[PDB]
């Protein structure tokens, strides 16, 4: 399937994804298109931020989904 | 801007309450507000009831408003003085944003401390080694002092 | 390089005619407890070919030599009081971000034109005798002195969280349900009044073709329109002795370096201004980090002083008058953590945590390594 991601600078990135891709995954696709290493990506969709070792599909991402690039908080 | 958006919140919070979080104007000025907040049932504060303190400041909705805890709370993100340290109020502020997404949010907190910001660092060591006594001192806190 | 460019704009303008001293001395007295009170009774009635004479400056009852030593103490004292806040002249842009500049309330007073004409001669004459203040304005206040247009980017140096504000109005679309019309509410000495940017403007809403002019609208009036009769003022003070055509060949950076000097950060009211949570100042982490901060570069302490507390800016007072994201808070230096983990920072509150290292070369690397992707200065 096909999801967009928003950054804070309303950089839209459009990744070729699939339901059972892990957001490793999808974290090094982001950082192939844009340099920024997985561990600097907080991706939220829904209101729930991504997290490494597990899928799309465990945060009910479907066809188009529309996810939002943050950065790190400080305090 | 800075009154006709505050009169436009006050009157959707007056329209269809949360019927857990109120807010509203501390007698007659529409700069200082009072929020009152529901302990969650789901979070060691069940059953209590806290309450806030919300200055706007003049450049709003640009700038995000000042809210301050009343009541003593035993948590890892809130210091003793009454200072919230959350996101939404801080850095990732933006016009959309209403006060009732304030409280939502700060409803939220107080069911999922975030131990990123050990803004209280031994409370939030205490949390991440032992949640057992953690929910036992925040139970303890809120009898004492919430009740 | 940028010294290289600097050192030769500085040689060329004070090699210009306009701008060369008299033989004649000067002398000033100002007794050193009311500083304020004669520098502003003197120099506020002094003439211009007068003020281009050798600067000689004796405080009462105080004689003795070296009287660079003397005028440098007594600009250091003037500057740090005329541009206090507590004067109600200037003004922080931020509690948390201190950043200097002309306060609207300041128009409260019955004539801030003499007020305003004095500071501007007291900045004219520390440029005009190579005498540095020590005070740290924002940019957008140096782009107005050298009159380069003020775009949005400028508010990032004034407020952050404004800008972002601002940014996200430009991007995203704005909507009916936001109540923004075209007004500011200034809250003047607990009065608020109204101010339209545009005729009629409470009565107009921003939509989608009309939100670039508001963005526009409101920088100009926050940067600019809200001191227009106070800054006047100052610059005509100011360009009584420097010509503009002398400040137009420096930008916003060179400007600052030449009224301010080479900007550093003091080691030793730092550690006089510091608190420990779980340490103690006999401690051997807090020794070391001291030592270290003793022989560093003013770069990479400025980097830490921005990872730390959150800002490279100090207040005008130095650390003693440090305001946190709530109240008055100093810098608080805790032991948290593990000891692989790197040195952490609690910016809104002003605190580093430092786990316990075993070696002073560990600390300095760890300490150098965690600073890395902030920038400071």
């Amino acid at each position: 399937m096909q999801i967009f991601v928003k950054t804070l600078t309303g950089k839209t990135i459009t990744l070729e994804v699939e339901s059972s891709d892990t957001i490793d995954n999808v974290k090094s696709k982001i950082q192939d298109k844009e340099g920024i290493p997985p561990d600097q990506q907080r991706l939220i969709f829904a209101g729930k931020q991504l997290e490494d070792g597990r899928t799309l599909s465990d945060y009910n991402i479907q066809k188009e989904s529309t996810l939002h690039l943050v950065l790190r908080l400080r305090g | 801007m800075a009154l006709k958006r505050i009169n436009r919140e006050l009157a959707d919070l007056g329209k269809d309450p949360p019927s857990s979080s109120s807010a509203g104007p501390v007698g007659d000025d529409l700069f200082h507000w009072q929020a009152t907040i529901m302990g969650p049932a789901d979070s060691p504060y069940a059953g209590g009831v806290f309450f806030l303190s919300i200055h706007f400041p003049t450049d709003y909705p640009f700038k995000p408003p000042k809210v301050n805890f009343t009541t003593r709370i035993y948590h890892p993100n809130i210091n003793s003085n009454g200072s919230i340290c959350l996101d939404i109020l801080r850095d990732q502020w933006s016009p959309a944003l209403t006060i009732s997404k304030v409280l939502l949010s700060i409803s939220s907190l107080l069911t999922d401390p975030n131990p990123d910001d050990p803004l209280v660092p031994e409370i939030a060591h205490v949390y991440k080694t032992d949640r057992s006594r953690y929910e036992l001192s925040a139970r303890e806190w809120t009898r004492k002092y919430a009740i | 390089s940028h010294m290289d460019e600097y050192q030769r704009k500085i040689a060329y303008m004070y090699d210009r005619p306009e701008m060369a001293v008299n033989d004649a001395q000067l002398q000033l007295k100002v007794s050193r407890a009311t500083t304020f009170e004669d520098a502003y009774d003197i120099i506020s009635k002094l003439s211009v070919s007068d003020m281009k004479k050798k600067l000689l400056i004796r405080f009462r009852n105080e004689d003795g030599l070296d009287y660079g030593g003397v005028s440098r103490e007594f600009f250091y004292i003037l500057s740090h009081a005329i541009f206090n806040p507590g004067y109600s002249l200037f003004e922080y842009a931020t509690d948390d971000n201190y950043g200097l500049q002309i306060s609207p309330l300041s128009s409260v007073n019955p004539d801030f034109r003499s007020y305003f004409r004095f500071v501007g001669r007291v900045m004219g004459l520390a440029i005009y005798h190579r005498r540095y203040l020590d005070v740290q304005f924002v940019l957008p206040f140096y782009k107005r002195i050298l009159q380069k247009p003020l775009c949005l980017e400028d508010v990032k140096d004034v407020d952050e969280v404004y800008y972002e504000s601002l940014k996200w109005i430009k991007n995203n679309d704005v909507d009916e349900s936001l109540c923004l019309n075209f007004s500011v509410e200034e809250n003047r000495f607990g009065e608020s009044v109204t101010v339209d940017l545009i005729p009629n403007g409470r009565n107009i809403a921003v939509n989608n073709q009309n939100k670039m002019n508001y963005l526009k609208a409101l920088t100009e009036h926050k940067l600019v329109t809200s001191t227009e009769e106070q800054f006047n003022a100052l610059k005509g003070g100011l360009n009584e002795l420097i010509p503009d055509s002398v400040l137009q060949i420096f930008n916003e950076n060179e400007l600052d370096t030449l009224l301010n000097g080479k900007r550093d950060i003091d080691v030793q009211d730092w550690k006089r201004f510091t608190d420990y949570r779980s340490y103690t100042e006999t401690d051997d982490i807090v020794i070391w980090f001291w030592e270290l901060l003793s022989e560093w570069s003013p770069e990479k302490k400025a980097k830490l002083l921005q990872f730390a507390t959150g800002t490279s800016r100090l207040p005008l007072s130095g650390f003693k008058d440090m305001h946190g994201s709530d109240g008055p808070r100093k810098f608080t230096i805790e032991k948290v953590g593990h000891i692989s983990q790197l040195p952490k920072a609690h910016t809104c509150f002003n605190r580093l945590d430092i786990p316990p290292y075993n070696s002073k070369e560990e600390l300095e690397q760890k300490l150098t390594i965690a600073i890395q992707e902030t920038a400071g200065f």
